């Protein structure tokens, strides 16, 4: 009875979240109508974490769909699992955000934010013991970034003692389709650094490379990329959704993954013999964030293996990776690599592994955005679009300072010794 | 509803509007009488094509457009033309006497008689909108109506609608294509009066479209119909994102935010590819990467200038048709490797992209061949300052001797407005030089 309230905002948030509900609905064996037609009772032991039990034994996700542009709502509602969701949980506007963070955070999103919190109060009050919230959104746009972080700030006011998770698609180093994304990303990161307990960094360029270089898709699409992200989201939340040797929640994950409150930005991975999975799983080629783990040290790591597989074999292989490449792990957090196993594998797979790393190498990402942010901000390029919504330049300078301070923090523990 | 109201001012704007709304009807399957068989949402709906068309209970799809001209000859043809019943009589506004190539007559003398009426009809269209997004204003620089009345309208729209988006489509004069001696004066006066009220202006050098039509389409001696049909392809590409549903399209706000780095620097350079005849399109297909490369060849720009000698500040690439993301990303990846295409150092990420899978449409009669993938690029480049310089020079030659100025003073203007408008242009030219200078 540790329920999670899911929220998805913006195109990216809704497209990624919609595919996420498709994935776990299959894992819990729930059809688009919301009725269970599975085989094992282990699919239901912890189903109330992500679903409400409705009259007629229909299952309804604790999902809240948000955007300032109604177009993406209609796509969700007409998608494979469109009619699963609660009609009243579609909270949308008509104006859109125009890739403008200020519109999403201060004007257009501020008009709609209360309506979203009202839907949150419904869901949260209908929870035996509310555990926390999870958000899926992009940082480069205006709604998921600007309004997304506004929703986070408001939720922390009502629920200051609850856990806030996010799955944030970050700007990629070379692939971009938004000219002002450095402004939007830097403004969002300064919000995420303060009002989130855990943030999974997702990079579309890395996801595209996997789809193209590895999976051999000659014409990858956002559907293919979303499938990879959804597969990772299911893998991360496997322990929250299924029983097993591990009985842990989101707060325990944060307590053990975050040695310092601001450094809570994780590097996700996914794979694909047991030895070969652990080899893949730690590979740069399998990392969902555009940062080389070899360019830093892991503060903490979490690995989840799924499917019938030799436990002792995994333990030996994991322990080998730690001891073999121990120079990439901080020496002052003893036993900072923990592993969990679940008997239920995903669809069309016999074995799978999900990776969650709190690596100091993630500062490379915040370096990039800072340098891109400064190049535009020095010349106040495109700024009038933000000051026109009522922002002041000082709010831009503060975000620049904070993300540089965050970058400064990461470098501190990347060279710390015992 | 994200509606957009089109305003077509003067002969050029009206005649350009004739080609655009003809194309729109062909792209949406709307018949000359306004009936749209494929539309089952009779009397209304939230469809994407309702941003430009309103519905009536009788199944009539009516353009959200106003046509204004100070003389009736041009709009009279619309009232008796093939799309005569597409529009409503109230939407086709005309006076009896034109501005006579005089900005002052269009702005001060003949314009005042009709401006209050025009705003009322625009008001009537606005009241029918649930979420009006902005205005599209089609006009020439050279004509007295297109220059003088448009300026008047833009100022009045800012008072009655505040900061609501206002985008222009402006015809930059050229000696090849039926220009007049005083058109440099009108262009400078209207640009200065409209600079502070327009959020994004799309100039089209009439010499550039004359050349493209004469070279790419092998039309020895282009007509206004040949030019307007080409212009409508660019207008269609820019508004396709608004008239059609899609997951990868660029709405106006998204469109303006990623293309205008500073309020005054809002004159993107438009290109379209492929512009090709049927004879050449026979047994010939061009790919995504090919049309992407053509967008950066100065020979295809809608305004004559040399991007190679300037710097890019933002590029918007609107693909349409049989275009897949993988090809788009590869084609743009190549452009970023080309050191021949220089971006300002304060634009680390300078590409906005979109795809509209609806295929390009050709007027049955329009020299363009029907292709399957097309791209319209809109780039904010310093090179566009070259067009300002050419026009500013022609202004200086005449104004040094005060040639023709008496025609404007007779209508109530002062020579001070001429120099003020010229100084604003001088600041703009210096502005384009400043933004192109490398950072410290
Ligand atoms: C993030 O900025 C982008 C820039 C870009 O071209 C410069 C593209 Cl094609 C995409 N993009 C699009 C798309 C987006 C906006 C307009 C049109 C198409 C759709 C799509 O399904 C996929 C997979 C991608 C994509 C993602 C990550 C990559 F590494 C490579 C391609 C994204
Ligand atoms: N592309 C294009 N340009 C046009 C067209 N008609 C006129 N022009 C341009 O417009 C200029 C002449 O001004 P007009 O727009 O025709 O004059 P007006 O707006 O009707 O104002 P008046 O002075 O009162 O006649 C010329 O320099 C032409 O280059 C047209 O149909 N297509
Ligand atoms: C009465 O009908 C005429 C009216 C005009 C013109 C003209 O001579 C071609 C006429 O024939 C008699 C004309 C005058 C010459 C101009 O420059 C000297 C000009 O730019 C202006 C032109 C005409 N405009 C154009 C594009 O030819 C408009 C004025
Ligand atoms: N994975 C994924 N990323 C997306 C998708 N759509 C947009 N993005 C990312 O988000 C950015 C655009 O922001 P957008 O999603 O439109 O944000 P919004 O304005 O809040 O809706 C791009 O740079 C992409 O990297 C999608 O369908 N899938
Ligand atoms: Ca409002
Ligand atoms: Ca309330
Ligand atoms: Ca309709
Ligand atoms: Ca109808
Ligand atoms: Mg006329
Ligand atoms: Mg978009």
């Amino acid at each position: 009875m540790r329920e999670i309230v899911h929220i998805q905002a913006g195109q990216c948030g809704n497209q990624i979240g919609a595919k996420f509900w498709e994935v776990i609905s299959d894992e819990h064996g729930i059809d688009p109508t919301g009725s269970y037609h599975g085989d094992s009772d282990l699919q239901l032991e912890r189903i109330n974490v992500y679903y409400n039990e409705a009259t007629g034994n229909k299952y309804v996700p604790r999902a809240i769909l948000v955007d300032l542009e109604p177009g993406t709502m209609d796509s969700v509602r007409s998608g494979p699992f469109g009619q699963i969701f609660r009609p009243d949980n579609f909270v949308f506007g008509q104006s859109g955000a125009g890739n403008n963070w200020a519109k999403g955070h201060y004007t257009e999103g501020a008009e709609l934010v209360d309506s979203v919190l009202d839907v949150v109060r419904k869901e949260s009050e209908s929870c035996d013991c509310l555990q926390g919230f999870q958000l899926t959104h992009s940082l480069g746009g205006g709604t998921g970034s600007g309004m997304g972080t506004l929703l986070i700030s408001k939720i922390r006011e009502e629920y200051p003692d609850r856990i806030m998770n996010t799955f944030s698609v970050m700007p990629s180093p070379k692939v971009s389709d938004t000219v002002v994304e450095p402004y939007n990303a830097t403004l969002s990161v300064h919000q995420l650094v303060e009002n989130t307990d855990e943030t999974y960094c997702i990079d579309n360029e890395a996801l595209y490379d996997i789809c193209f270089r590895t999976l051999k898709l000659t014409t990858p699409t956002y559907g293919d990329l979303n499938h990879l992200v959804s597969a990772t989201m299911s893998g991360v939340t496997t322990c929250l959704r299924f029983p097993g040797q591990l009985n842990a929640d989101l707060r325990k994950l944060a307590v053990n993954m975050v040695p310092f409150p601001r450094l809570h930005f994780f590097m996700p991975g996914f794979a694909p013999t047991v030895p070969e999975l652990t080899q893949q799983m730690f590979d740069s080629k399998n990392m969902m964030a555009a940062c080389d783990p070899r360019h830093g040290r892991y503060l903490t790591v979490a690995a989840i293996f799924r499917g019938r597989m030799s436990m002792k074999e995994v333990d030996e292989q994991m322990l080998n990776v730690q001891n073999k490449n121990s120079s990439y792990f901080v020496e002052w957090i003893p036993n900072n690599v923990k592993t969990a196993v679940c008997d239920i594998p995903p669809r069309g797979l016999k074995m799978s592994a999900t990776f969650i790393g709190n690596s100091t190498a993630i500062q490379e990402l915040f370096k990039r955005i800072s340098e891109q942010f400064t190049a535009m901000f020095r010349r106040k390029a495109f700024l009038h679009w933000y000051t026109g919504e009522g922002m002041d330049e000082m709010e831009f300078t503060e975000a620049e300072s904070n993300m540089n301070d965050l970058v400064s923090e990461y470098q501190q523990y990347q060279d710390a010794t015992a | 509803m994200r509606e957009c109201i089109s305003i077509h001012v003067g002969q050029a704007g009206v005649q350009i509007g004739n080609a655009c709304w003809e194309l729109y009807c062909l792209e949406h399957g709307i018949q000359p009488d306004g009936q749209m068989p494929s539309d089952k949402t009779i009397g209304g709906g939230d469809d994407s094509f309702n941003t430009f068309f309103s519905e009536t209970g009788a199944g009539k799809h009516v353009p959200r457009a106003v046509f204004v001209d100070l003389e009736p000859t041009v709009i009279d043809e619309v009232r008796t033309g093939t799309y005569r019943q597409l529009f409503h009589p109230e939407q086709l506004i005309t006076g009896k006497e034109d501005a006579a190539n005089n900005y002052a007559r269009g702005h001060y003398t003949i314009g005042k008689e009709i401006i209050d009426l025009v705003l009322d009809r625009i008001r009537k269209l606005a009241d029918q909108c649930t979420g009006l997004q902005g205005f599209l204003v089609f006009h020439s620089f050279g004509g007295g109506t297109g220059s003088g009345f448009t300026s008047l309208l833009m100022e009045r729209l800012s008072v009655d609608y505040g900061k609501k988006s206002k985008l222009e489509f402006s015809i930059y004069p050229a000696p090849q294509v039926s220009t007049a001696v005083v058109e440099p004066y009108n262009s400078i006066l209207t640009t200065h009066t409209t600079l502070e009220h327009s959020d994004c202006a799309f100039m089209v050098d009439n010499e550039a479209i004359y050349d493209i039509c004469r070279r790419n389409l092998d039309i020895e001696r282009p007509t206004y119909t040949n030019l307007n049909r080409l212009i409508s392809q660019i207008v269609s590409s820019i508004t396709a994102s608004l008239r059609f549903d899609g997951a990868l399209n660029v709405d106006l706000t998204e469109f303006q935010t990623n293309l205008v780095p500073y309020p005054r620097i809002h004159f993107p350079l438009a290109t379209y590819a492929p512009v090709i005849s049927a004879e050449k399109a026979y047994h010939e297909q061009l790919s995504v990467a090919e049309i992407t490369n053509a967008c950066f060849e100065p020979a295809n720009q809608m305004v004559k200038c040399d991007p190679r000698h300037g710097k890019y500040m933002a590029c918007c690439l609107l693909y349409r048709g049989d275009v897949v993301p993988k090809d788009v990303n590869a084609a743009i990846a190549t452009i970023k490797t080309k050191r021949s295409i220089q971006f300002v150092d304060w634009c680390p990420t300078g590409f906005k992209v979109g795809i509209n899978y609806q295929p390009p449409t050709v007027v049955p009669g329009g020299d363009l061949a029907k292709v399957q993938r097309a791209v319209c690029m809109l780039s904010n480049t310093t090179a566009i300052a070259e067009a300002w310089a050419r026009l500013d020079h022609k202004f200086d030659l005449m104004y040094a001797k005060r040639a023709f100025v008496h025609w404007y003073v007779g209508e109530g203007m002062e020579e001070g407005e001429f120099s003020e408008a010229r100084e604003d242009m001088a600041a703009l030219e210096k502005d384009y030089e400043e933004v192109g200078v490398d950072s410290v």
